[PDB]
RNA sequence: GGAAGUCGGAAUCCGCUAAGGACUGUGUAACAACUCACCUGCCGAAUGUACUAGCCCUGAAAAUGGAUGGCGCUCAAGCGU
RNA sequence: GUCCCUACUGAUGAACUCGUCGCAAUGGUAAUUCAGCUUAGUACGAGAGGAACCGCUGAUUCAGAUAAUUGGUUUUUGCGGUUGUCCGACCGGGCAGUGCCGCGAAGCUACCAUCUGCUGGAUAAUGGCUGAACGCCUCUAAGUCAGAAUCCAUGCCAG
């Protein structure tokens, strides 16, 4: 559902000064070197069992607030592995959660030690030194609590992508016009700017095909590196065309205003098949404005369409800046989309038993059409006034009178009241806004 | 409880008094500002709600309202005030001739056995030159005076009780200059002020009077528990409350003979109950229909006044239409409104028959 | 948003906390226990009481026991004291009786057995549409 | 919430004086004076 | 013409609304929002009337009826009960039946031509039913529940039935009535239908929470003058139906 | 402070639980003469140190438990729940093939939601004990589980009656008299073929029993009386109201029954038609008074039930019914 | 509104007046006062108590066969509001009323001859 | 309420704008400056917000 | 991947000079653009850095209402001679 | 093995001839929190979701009253029933420290019932205008605008 709800995680500097401020106000702080030295101990050993306390609360909830990678989903463990570097995200929970058991061993210590006190100044110095001792550990802490304040900010904006939905997933070469058909479809702010690296991350839309709900993912762009060595944004289009169950549209740019060969762009698609080894992969000619299919060289012809030889890839064609193909590429694949997912689901429920599953019969229930058996259509009763009737249009200038217009002309709410009588019907006109008698 | 009300000892007078009148501004037409009344007890209505926004809108509601005995206040009197340093200063009482005996009982404690000679040289310099002294007087106030009241007093012949000493009361003019008020003054002498001419129906208006007496009670009833702080046992009750924002759901006439008779319930029938008001008796003059619970107990009498400020309630605003007045018997579970519709109930009983 | 009720007007509280109250619905709970009261204050010493249209934190004592497992938001529908409507009548049932709902306002039940007080069928448009009798 | 002596509450209120609850308060004035006159001058 | 629409934050508009083929019943209360959606798909094409029933706002759980005929229970007043007399015209007969099952809406279902009751109804109330609304009257129970008023929805097109009720009882429903059916739900899941939707023939009010899908079924089963819904749609967006409600 | 719980503090043991099982050891030897011993909820050095000294040692000895408590060194103690299948193949892994020969159980609930949550809730831990024991156990080996005191507790006290041979609430010295915390012992595990699913299940047991006849001589004979319905309705029986004919009332053998549970006997004449019903219409009794009382039978008292119970008496007689 | 009748002992019932009871089988009971509530919490028979009007119907004491006593009646299908109907109503009642006090007392001066 | 002796203007020359003019710089600056703060969002985000008046030029009339 | 003084690592030179850092900040995806250091022209004669000494403010306070003894005092009715 | 003065809460009061109407120094002081409708499925948002000002209506706590209605209370010993005993029986009554039971007005009561709770000025944090110190600059120095449930008052209690 996201990760916005991770409180924000101070520096050393702050988690000093909230600590120890907490301890003044809170508590009382007026003590007596009269008073009896049961009450003088007592009165320190609650000053450090409250420091810990605060202590104990803060770093518990950094802890329990930031994702266990072990427990997600493993499209999000290698996300965040790449942008976070996960064992550095290790760590530094590791020195919070060090510096938490540490401060409760202090304060166990120090406890014991104010029990066997016996003056007024031992026990302002023991009280001195667990409070400074523990200052100096969150100080040790600053370089891991600059750390998890910038992935935790960079975690609440981080977009929500939902692996097991329908999913769209746009993949190819920088520049080839990625970004500007997420725009086209769904109304996801993506960066289209011509250079190379627009697309610093993943940016997420969503469409509606069929009454059903989509999602279109917006990739960075890869190179043409053997995988070993790629860049840190490269990776993540990488580990979100691998780790997702997506329909693949890989992008290429016929016309080399996009910086790279076509046959830069044959060998990658062929490089990068094995990451698509289940999904469908569709191959979309975008920028089909500048050069047609038909102008290419008969070579080029040949071997895209040996790319097309291959079992479940197929070849459409759109334009980006006139948007007249980017419209049925979005209908073909959701449509692909929509019947692949249904025969699984199918399948899921009809499966080599002999016995149809339970959850399977209730779609069933719910897709069954009940019709009578004799076939006879009963009368409709619908007046002749609604089917020339002209459809409601808040814009029109020549709207009806509309009530709730009524009301904010006349007041409000809680304002305004109606009157009953206007839709009386009676013999004689006059004879609304009567005294009723009632009782004689 | 409260430490605003913390001297809790026994109001200094049965009457009680305004404390406060309203702002004046010259710029508004003249009027009164309070009024006199007796408590007569109470009843249920049923209104026909007109609140938007609430649950029971355009729907019956059953309330309470307190009925309030009017007879006409007769004005005697007129009294001037001026500024000081040191507060507001009374300088000139003009009263006028042929004041009634009523008004006069007040100025003695012992009436029966009395000469009566209460304002008898008062009467004679309204003739002893022309009546120098008393044009003298009032153009006093006009020059001097920032700020006239008039003296008006309840006649208790007109209401059922055993007392017959008036109830003399200072009630001021507001809106206009001192000029106009006090010729409304002198104009207003010797005449009878009804109540429909002070107030008016669907009105927040300020009761004063003076609570229900409980006499010595300890500390489980006078605080309300499981220096002036800590709770001590004394007087509870005959305190001065001024209650605020009651509205006026209806004025009778007295003269009209269907006071409870609504719009909807064609019932010729009048305010009183079915055998009497309990402890107070029949209301036969003006009266005003109060909504809520008012302090004082049954025969003691009420002091109406003016809101001070401009309200900001749409409960002010909203027009009041009663659909029927109960009747019906105080001294019991009474299930009849009227006398006619009891015997029409019952039939005909022993006691009839033989009389007829 | 808690399940304190909106624009509900003054009425007579009858049920406190600790107070055995029949279960009107076919969840297969027989009785609820009010062991808390939904929107009530608490300022000393005053047990929390609920009336007809207040949601409380119920345990069911007797019936199913899946439904005995957790503790269960629940309606009161019907209320043996004495309360005032605005139309005047002073009215009460037969016996207290509630029904359990989720914290949306949703009931776990079907149908309603016995009446449904007029002030619960109106602030919760469920129980008004498993309701078979209002009054 | 919102004391009954706060600034923005006294400024609404003083908005509804002016505006709504003033010349309902003006138009029942000049009824009642009318009627006072009437008994003042007869 | 499938709208969707509140009558307060609340998404049951069949709790708070009655909608027939000659008039439309919509609770009065706070502003005109829930009216004027209603006057917006009708242009003073039907009467509509602002009305309360015994004192409560939930008039659509409380009344039943057709173009034929109106039915209110014993608790109505007589101005409420005079307040629907003047509004609607004098070709519907409004009747006052003193029936101890007083939520009407919950426990009669209707049309213009066939009325499915509660089973425990009495014959005085059956035979009422009969005589003023002009229909035939059976007992029977939507997938084991005896308020057919709140679980069960219907037009003279075809009707919307439990999600959960089988295929055969489906079958024998739809041959006593006449008219396509087909189970399906409401208001996100919600299996209360009637509470939750109002139909009529030509046009339908549901709440906003509905889905896409389950906006389509209702434009499915209860057909349009415009034709495009026919009932069948369902064996060609199959497809949407199986991943919608798997 | 507990003298039992001062003494293992003193001298003794971690707690007081190990004084509980030395009180049922001597009350039962068991754990003297068995070799394999498997706690589901291992009570933290206590309860295994009773296991380690009288027992064989180090034998196969099952520390089980949700709550991590602290290893016991020489018993074989596990972090993990109990009634999750898989820490039941966990456990099975870790016995080979040799089953336990006793088994023990601590019911430890989360006790303070008024004493009617935590009791299910020990109960249907205690049922979750019985499955896993009843799971792995030799014929005639010994269950030693914690319960509390309430009906769910008669219903287990029962289930062990069915299932063992020996049954024994012990109730020992050293155990918390304040609360409901009783033991109980099941001993004879008879070996079936197949386990009974619904036997061990926890809505079969749980299940109420059938309710009584309701008092109708107290309803009839003194209706002007109390002890309000505070239970709940029956299934179905919605809407509240039942009617019958006059003559299944006169026809019937229990006039009380029909008379307190119902609430209108008609005159409405069947469809079919009854000349019983047209002839007790037709006749010089039941007249205005039997047909007032007879509409509305739950505004009536003694002396309309009683006039009632005569007039079926003097139909009977003109009928000819032998009594 | 309506004025409603007791059902123990059957006077008028106006507003505020009373309590009502509700049972669970959908049938309520209206009562005038604390004295017909508590009676029938108890559980008497009003046919039997000679001050309730059940008894006076059962006992003869005032007549229920007339063309007056028909023509009040309980309406359930209500009525296009007309002025003059319910002017010329008003008119009926005052007869009607009338007309009832003066056969009432001829029925009470034939029980007494 | 302006100051006394500050007239204010809408422009019909650019798109948004009013012109305060006057004789007094006490007057007119206060006059600007009352515009600005009746004008503040509350509660939200400045750095997305940028709704409100704001004085854009300040120089003399001649 | 891109890194042009300004995400980083290391060096940090020469010319033209009146002077201008292989750059002090803003800014760009990188540039661009602005700005600082430094320099020249105009107005004008005294400035400005670090300390020291007095007087004054802060340099920590709980809990019935109260104390330069009180009123009160400000080119003192306070401080130094 | 160590019923009295005063304080407080109430009530009277001599002298000013008795009263009637008043003024107000001083002392006290009071309201509090939540929800719902509209704004609005709006701004904002890839989605999931999702406000606020103005306007309207209720509720919790506190405070001050009140008894039309509902419930409770019964020495109304008001009416009726009934147990023991007695006045010879009937009628009418007595005793059982008010025998018991039912209903029971009036009165007292109950957030177990109902009603009512009000507006000006000056400030604190802070945001500004003009403008020197200091030829830039500056909310402060002289001058000055706004702003918290705060402060002082009015409304309210005593006199
Ligand atoms: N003529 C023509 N130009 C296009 C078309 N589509 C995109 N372009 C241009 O080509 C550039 C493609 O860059 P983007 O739109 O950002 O797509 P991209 O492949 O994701 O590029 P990056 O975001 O930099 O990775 C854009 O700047 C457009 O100006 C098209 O359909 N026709
Ligand atoms: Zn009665």
């Amino acid at each position: 559902t996201g990760w916005k709800d991770i409180p924000p995680v101070p520096t050393a500097q702050e988690f000093i000064d909230i600590v120890l401020s907490r301890t003044q106000r809170r508590l009382p702080t007026q003590i007596r070197p009269g008073f009896k030295i049961s009450r003088i101990r007592a009165f320190y050993t609650r000053k450090v069992k409250f420091t810990q306390e605060t202590c104990s609360e803060k770093f518990g909830a950094i802890i329990s607030s930031f994702p266990v990678l072990s427990d997600q989903h493993p499209f999000h463990r290698d996300l965040m592995n790449i942008l976070y570097d996960a064992d550095h995200f290790k760590v530094a929970l590791g020195q919070i959660s060090t510096a938490k058991n540490l401060i409760e061993t202090i304060s166990r210590d120090y406890v014991r030690l104010l029990k066997y006190a016996q003056s007024l100044y031992q026990c302002k110095q023991l009280k001195r030194a667990a409070l400074g001792r523990m200052a100096t550990l969150i100080k040790r802490l600053k370089d891991p609590l600059i750390y998890l304040d910038q992935v935790r900010q960079h975690l609440a904006r981080l977009p929500d992508i939902n692996p097991t939905t329908r999913t769209l997933l746009v993949a190819g070469f920088p520049n080839v016009g990625k970004s500007s058909f997420v725009r086209s479809v769904t109304r996801a702010d993506t960066p289209v700017e011509p250079y190379a690296f627009t697309t610093k991350s993943l940016f997420v839309g969503h469409l509606d095909y069929k009454y059903l709900r989509y999602q279109v993912i917006d990739t960075p762009g890869i190179l043409d590196h053997p995988l070993e060595e790629m860049n840190t944004i490269e990776m993540q289009s990488v580990t979100a065309l691998a780790h997702l169950r997506a329909a693949v549209l890989y992008f290429m740019d016929i016309s080399e205003q996009c910086g790279f060969s076509l046959k830069a762009q044959i060998n990658l698609f062929k490089s990068i098949k094995p990451l698509f080894a289940n999904k469908m992969v569709f191959i979309v000619l975008n920028k089909m404005d500048i050069k047609k299919f038909e102008e290419l060289d008969p070579e080029m012809q040949q071997e895209i369409n040996d790319l097309t030889k291959s079992g479940e890839v197929e070849i459409l064609r759109a334009s980006c800046a006139t948007q007249e193909g980017v419209q049925e590429v979005k209908n073909h694949v959701c449509e692909r989309l929509l019947v692949e997912r249904v025969s699984q689901k199918l399948k899921a429920g009809t499966h080599s038993n002999g016995n149809i599953g339970t959850r399977l019969q209730e779609v069933m229930a719910r897709i069954h059409v009940a019709t009578p058996m004799d076939g006879t259509t009963r009368e409709t009763f619908i007046p002749e006034a609604v089917k020339n009737l002209k459809k409601y249009d808040k814009n029109d200038p020549n709207r009806r009178v509309l009530a709730r217009d009524i009301e904010e002309a006349n007041g409000g709410a809680g304002v305004f009241n109606v009157d009953l009588r206007k839709d009386w019907i009676l013999e004689n006109p006059e004879w609304k806004y009567d005294k009723i008698p009632e009782i004689f | 409880g409260s430490l605003a009300f913390l001297p809790r000892k026994r109001a200094a007078r049965h009457r009680g008094r305004v404390k406060s009148f309203p702002k004046d501004d010259p710029k508004k037409p003249v009027h009164l500002t309070a009024a006199m009344g007796y408590k007569a007890g109470m009843t249920t209505i049923v209104r026909d709600l007109d609140r938007p926004g609430a649950k029971a809108h355009k729907k019956e509601v059953v309330e309470a309202v307190t009925i309030i005995d009017c007879p006409p206040m007769v004005v005697v009197g007129l009294v001037g005030y001026i500024e000081t340093p040191r507060g507001l200063r009374s300088l000139t009482t003009v009263w006028a001739e042929h004041l009634s005996d009523e008004v006069k009982r007040r100025f003695y404690k012992n009436w029966y056995k009395s000469k009566k000679k209460a304002f008898t040289k008062y009467a004679k310099k309204y003739a002893e030159n022309n009546g120098a002294s008393i044009t003298r007087e009032l153009e006093r106030i006009k020059k001097y005076c920032t700020v006239v009241r008039v003296l008006a007093h309840t006649q208790i012949r007109k209401t059922p009780l055993k007392q017959k000493k008036a109830h003399l009361m200072e009630i001021q003019i507001n809106g206009g200059s001192v000029a106009d008020k006090v010729e409304f003054g002198r104009s207003l002498f010797e005449k009878p002020v009804t109540i429909d001419t002070i107030f008016e129906k669907d009105e927040m208006i300020d009761v004063i009077a003076v609570t229900k007496g409980h006499g010595f009670v300890g500390v489980t009833a006078r605080w309300g528990t499981k220096q002036w702080t800590v709770a001590r046992a004394g007087q509870m009750g005959y305190h001065h409350r001024t209650s605020v924002n009651h509205k006026i759901y209806r004025i009778g006439k007295g003269d009209d003979e269907a006071n409870a008779s609504t719009e909807t319930d064609l019932t010729k029938k009048k305010i009183t109950p079915m055998g009497g008001f309990v402890r107070y008796g029949e209301v036969n003059n003006d009266y005003v229909m109060i909504k809520g619970s008012v302090p004082g107990v049954k025969k003691r009498i009420m002091t109406l006044r003016k809101s001070l400020f401009t309200h900001t309630s749409r409960k002010a605003l909203e027009k009041v239409e009663l659909k029927w007045i109960d009747t019906s018997s105080e001294f019991g579970h009474g299930a009849f409104q009227t006398a006619a519709e009891k015997k029409q109930f019952m039939g005909t009983l022993k006691k009839d028959l033989q009389t007829s | 948003k808690r399940g304190a009720p909106g624009g509900k007007l003054k009425m007579t509280l009858g049920l406190p906390v600790g107070a055995i109250m029949n279960c009107a619905d076919n969840s297969g709970a027989r009785n609820l226990y009010i062991i808390a009261v939904k929107g009530a204050g608490a300022r000393l010493n005053r047990l929390p009481a609920g009336g007809v249209g207040d949601m409380v934190m119920a345990t069911v004592k007797k019936g199913k026991p899946e439904l005995r497992k957790k503790v269960h938001p629940a309606v009161i529908v019907r209320q043996a004291k004495p309360w005032k409507r605005f139309d005047g009548v002073f009215l009460y049932f037969e016996d207290n009786a509630g029904v359990i709902v989720n914290p949306k306002g949703e009931m776990k039940g079907s149908a309603i057995t016995g009446p449904v007080g007029k002030e619960a069928a109106e602030l919760w448009p469920r129980i008004a549409s498993n309701a078979g009798v209002v009054m | 919430a919102k004391s009954a002596r706060a600034s923005r509450i006294k400024e609404n209120h003083q908005r509804f004086k002016k505006n709504i609850a003033g010349p309902v308060e003006a138009a029942r004035l000049e009824r009642l004076s009318a009627k006072l006159m009437a008994i003042a001058q007869a | 013409m499938a709208v969707r629409a509140q009558f307060e934050n609340s998404n049951e508009v069949g709790v708070f609304a009655t909608l027939t083929n000659s008039y439309c019943l919509v609770a009065l209360g706070a502003s005109e929002n829930f009216y004027s959606v209603f006057e917006a798909e009708l242009q003073d094409v039907i009467p509509i009337c602002r009305t309360t029933i015994a004192g409560t706002r939930i008039i659509g759980r409380l009344t039943a009826g057709n173009r034929k005929g109106l039915l209110v229970p014993t608790t109505t007043t007589d101005q409420e009960l005079q307040h629907l007399r003047n509004s609607l015209p004098d070709d519907i007969r409004i009747q006052r039946i003193e029936e101890r099952l007083s939520a009407l809406g919950n426990v009669i279902v209707c049309n213009d031509h066939t009325a499915l009751i509660h089973p425990d109804l009495e014959r005085e109330t059956e035979e009422i039913i009969a005589d003023v609304l002009g229909v035939e009257v059976f007992r029977q129970t939507i997938a084991d529940h005896v308020l057919v008023g709140s679980y069960m929805a219907l037009s003279n097109q075809g009707g919307l039935v439990h999600p959960k009720t089988s295929i055969q009882d489906q079958d024998e429903l739809s041959s006593l009535l006449g008219v396509p059916l087909v189970a399906g739900s409401v208001n996100r899941g919600s299996n209360v239908i009637g509470g939750g939707m109002v139909v009529n023939d030509w046009l339908a009010v549901t709440g906003l929470d509905t889905t896409a899908p389950e906006l389509s079924v209702i434009e499915s089963v209860f057909r349009l003058g415009e034709g495009a819904g026919p009932g069948a749609i369902n064996t060609s967006m199959k497809n949407t139906i199986v991943e919608s409600f798997y | 402070l507990d003298k039992w719980y001062k003494l293992a503090k003193e001298k003794g043991y971690r707690a007081r639980a190990a004084f509980k099982l030395i009180q049922l050891n001597k009350k039962y030897g068991f754990l003297e003469k068995a070799k394999v011993v498997l706690d589901l909820c291992a009570a933290p050095g206590s309860w295994c140190q009773v296991c380690a000294e009288t027992m064989p040692k180090d034998s196969l000895i099952i520390g089980v438990d949700l709550a991590p408590i602290k290893p016991i060194p020489k018993v074989i103690t596990f972090q993990s729940d109990i009634t999750t299948e898989k820490c039941r193949a966990t456990i099975r892994s870790h016995l080979k093939t040799w089953k336990a020969d006793v088994v023990l159980h601590d019911g430890a609930p989360n006790v303070g939601t008024a004493w009617v949550q935590d009791s299910y809730n020990q109960a249907e831990l205690a049922l979750h004990s019985l499955k896993l024991a009843t799971e792995f156990l030799i014929e005639g080996g010994t269950f030693v589980t914690k319960v509390f005191r309430s009906k769910d507790y008669n219903k287990l006290l029962w289930v062990c009656n069915q299932l063992f041979t020996k049954v024994e609430a012990t109730k020992p010295p050293s155990s918390r008299n304040v609360s409901a915390e009783i033991f109980v012992v099941c001993r004879g595990f008879k070996a079936p073929k197949r386990i009974d699913p619904r036997l061990l299940d926890p809505r079969s047991i749980f299940e109420d029993l059938a309710d009584p006849a309701p008092n109708n001589e107290a309803r009839v004979y003194n209706p002007e009386q109390k002890k309000r319905k505070r239970e709940g309705y029956e299934e179905g029986d919605y809407t509240q109201y039942k009617e019958t004919s006059a003559i299944e009332f006169i026809n019937t053998t229990d006039p009380i029954a029909i008379l307190a549970n119902y609430n209108k006997l008609s005159f409405e004449q069947p469809p079919n038609g009854d000349v019983a019903l047209a002839a007790l219409e037709k006749l010089p009794e039941t007249t205005k008074e039997i047909r007032a009382c007879c509409d509305d039978l739950k505004v009536l008292g003694k002396k309309d039930f009683r006039l009632l119970l005569k007039w079926r008496l003097r139909v009977r007689e003109i009928f000819g019914l032998p009594s | 509104m309506r004025i409603e009748n007791c059902f123990f002992c059957g006077r008028p019932a106006w507003p505020s007046k009373g309590i009502t009871f509700m049972r669970n089988d959908g049938k309520a009971f209206r009562f005038c006062r604390s004295k017909c509530h508590k009676n029938f919490k108890m559980k008497r028979n009003p046919r039997k108590l000679k001050w309730t009007k059940a008894y006076r119907k059962n006992a003869g004491k005032e007549m229920v066969v007339d063309s007056t006593l028909q023509f009040a009646a309980r309406r359930n299908v209500p009525v296009r509001y007309n002025r003059e109907l319910w002017q010329k109503t008003l008119k009926a009642m005052e007869r009607i009323s009338e007309i009832r006090a003066r056969r009432e007392r001829v029925f009470y001066k034939k029980r007494m001859a | 309420v302006m100051a006394p002796g500050v007239e204010v203007e809408i422009s019909k020359a650019q798109k948004d704008e009013l012109i305060l003019s006057g004789n007094s710089l006490e007057a007119v600056s206060q006059s600007a400056a009352d515009i600005q703060q009746i004008c503040k969002v509350r509660n939200k985000d400045i750095r997305k917000f940028l709704d409100g008046i704001y004085v854009s030029e300040k120089g003399n009339i001649v």
